[PDB]
């Protein structure tokens, strides 16, 4: 239900949002596969 | 503590229940310590 102007306004309002991204550098291993990713607290040290 | 007054103490020690951990060990080449840790549920650390 969104026209050109509608998706336009959506894109400008979306450009201002602040996001957390995962950057991926993948290549393929000769077979289709999936990766599940999880976040955890910054505890690098019961 | 000389001989005749510690057997009752040993009996008292054995009377109360205790916990334990068992080990089977052999020669590893160099004398070294062993460190044990006790993980508990909550993830797990």
């Amino acid at each position: 239900g969104l026209n050109i102007e509608q998706l336009y306004n959506l894109l400008e309002q979306r450009r201002a949002r602040e996001r957390a991204l995962a950057s991926f550098t993948l290549h393929g291993l000769g077979f289709s596969a999936n990766v599940r990713i999880k976040v955890c607290d910054h505890d690098d040290d019961q | 503590w000389t001989i005749p007054q510690l057997e009752e103490v040993l009996k008292r020690q054995r009377a109360q229940d205790r916990l334990f951990a068992g080990f089977l060990l052999h020669n590893i080449g160099t004398s070294a310590d062993v460190q044990l840790f006790i993980c508990v549920a909550t993830e797990r650390n």
